[PDB]
């Protein structure tokens, strides 16, 4: 009955525009319960294929073939590990321009204005501020449409992911108690607010009227179209290069993630993207590319995979100056004459140094002594100290250092102990439990958070006593 | 590389904010 799926998307509406509520837990599953029973109502994907995905690889080829993208030197595989993904059929050197897409071929904020949804766009607020959300209804409106210029994509697109809007109650579970689980939970609450929203706003909206959404929508297809874009998009220069814009690659995007560096970039002169080898492809290896320097909680959330040795994988440490602080004028201001702000969210990284020339900055201010403040405050040094306060290599004071290392190391060691598992029980329950893919994404990425913060702790403990021996030996201090 | 192109670059979904 279309009144009852009024009825609930009003009250998921309802749940999931109230403010944020240890409560974060129980509100998921409040909302978890009223998506599940809206979606056992609805009939899946509006819009489903007869054949296999690799049975439309072929229109993929000609139809980019035809509008001036590479089709030679790589076949589609699908690949255990990574699902599908391009293999080379022949010896491809690093560095070869071996991949091409021009920007017709492109699914963009601009062609979503173009398209069908145009009208809609025009009057909405949403779609005008969130070009994601934009690419997501392009995607659903063209897939739905049956004779859509990007059909041949938009049928090779897989039909399920592995965001965590897929998980089980069960696999979400194994994240209590981490940093990643409310940027899970903000995941789920925004995309069922959104999805209830755009059902009544495409219901009433004479805008949306001639859109094929107008008459089926369901929960599925807006889980599948922001997990289509979120997993996949790209933000390329618009056509005038004056501007960034968010789109959908062809072709090229089904290349899976390994470790290295951005080898794929924008060409404006003749108006595609172009992506050279990031390292020897052998005929008969999978291609891949360096996706970009996210931490595993990005991958997991917004790309679906847990990437193992992730040399860029972070967690997040807030720290702020406390107005309680006698200091916290003077700290201010030399956090604002540095560019810092006297409160923020940091990252604490896998790789050695743990913290950045920004948090080393900030925790050298954080714990100056008023004499010291002084000298970043008044003086004809005074900016110059300023610009290395970010420099591991000149410190304030021996004394500056041995504080805000012994201030990191209680810190991490302290956020240790907020997990309801430690290391090793994450390393015993992957030995010796089977799990699904889902679930051991979201074990990995706990124990991961955890391996970072132990990581930092040792790192902060080495820090400390090297720079201890250094006020006990009475060093000289470095000088700019 | 003048504009490099980041697969999955992440955006923020929070309407709200
Ligand atoms: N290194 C990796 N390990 C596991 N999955 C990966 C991966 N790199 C990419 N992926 C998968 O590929 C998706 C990005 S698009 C790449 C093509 C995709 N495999 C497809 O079948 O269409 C991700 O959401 C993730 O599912």
């Amino acid at each position: 009955s279309p009144k009852e799926i009024l009825n609930l998307t009003s009250e998921l509406l309802q749940k999931c525009s109230s403010p944020a509520p240890g409560k974060e837990w129980e509100e998921y599953v409040q909302i978890r319960t009223l998506v599940e029973k809206i979606r056992k109502k609805q009939k899946g994907l509006s819009v489903t294929f007869d054949g296999k995905r690799e049975d439309y690889f072929p229109d993929l080829m000609k139809w980019a073939s035809e509008n001036g993208a590479s089709v030679e030197g790589f076949e589609m595989v699908n690949f255990k590990e990574e699902g599908f993904g391009l293999r080379a059929t022949r010896d491809i050197k690093a560095e070869e321009l071996f991949l091409w897409v021009p920007r017709k071929l492109l699914m963009t904020v601009e062609s979503a204005k173009n398209s069908v949804l145009g009208p809609l766009y025009s009057q909405d607020r949403i779609l005008q501020a969130m070009g994601n959300i934009a690419l997501a209804f392009h995607l659903l409106c063209e897939r739905a449409s049956p004779n859509s210029f990007w059909q041949p994509y938009i049928q090779t697109l897989p039909s399920e992911y592995d965001t965590p809007l897929y998980f089980e109650e069960d696999e979400v579970r194994y994240l209590q108690s981490t940093q990643a689980i409310h940027d899970v939970f903000s995941q789920y609450k925004n995309t069922a607010r959104q999805y209830a929203y755009f059902y009544k706003v495409i219901q009433t909206h004479p805008h949306a009227n001639k859109l094929p959404l107008k008459d089926s929508f369901t929960y599925e297809d807006y889980r599948w179209a922001v997990s289509s874009v979120m997993t996949r998009q790209n933000q390329i220069p618009t056509e005038d290069g004056s501007r960034v814009t968010l789109a959908l690659i062809p072709l090229w995007d089904m290349c899976n993630h390994t470790n290295g560096l951005i080898t794929t970039g924008y060409n404006l002169e003749d108006d595609r993207c172009e992506c050279v080898a990031l390292q020897d492809f052998r005929a008969g290896e999978q291609i891949y590319i360096f996706y970009g320097t996210r931490s595993n909680a990005e991958f997991v959330i917004h790309s679906g995979f847990f990437f193992d040795n992730n040399s860029h994988d972070r967690v997040k440490i807030k720290l702020g100056v406390s107005k309680s602080d006698r200091l916290y004028a003077m700290k201010a201001e030399v956090l604002a004459r540095a560019g810092i702000p006297t409160s923020s969210v940091f990252a604490l990284h896998f790789t050695e140094p743990p913290i950045s020339a920004q948090l080393l900055a900030f925790l050298r201010v954080f714990c100056m002594t008023e004499e010291e403040l002084k000298e970043h405050l008044l003086g004809d040094s005074a900016i110059d100290r300023i610009f290395t306060l970010g420099n591991s290599e000149f410190p304030v004071s021996w004394d500056n250092e041995v504080k805000l290392w012994t201030f990191l190391e209680d810190r991490a060691s302290l956020l240790l102990k907020t997990y309801k598992t430690t290391i090793e029980e994450d390393k015993s329950v992957l030995k010796n439990h089977d799990l699904s893919v889902r679930a051991k994404m979201a074990i990995k990425l706990r124990l991961g958070e955890k391996e970072i913060l132990e990581k930092a702790v040792k790192s902060a403990a080495v820090n400390r006593e090297y720079y201890r021996q250094q006020m006990e030996e009475k060093a000289p201090l470095p000088k700019y | 590389l003048k504009y490099p192109i980041e697969h999955g670059i992440v955006t923020n979904w929070d309407d709200m904010e």
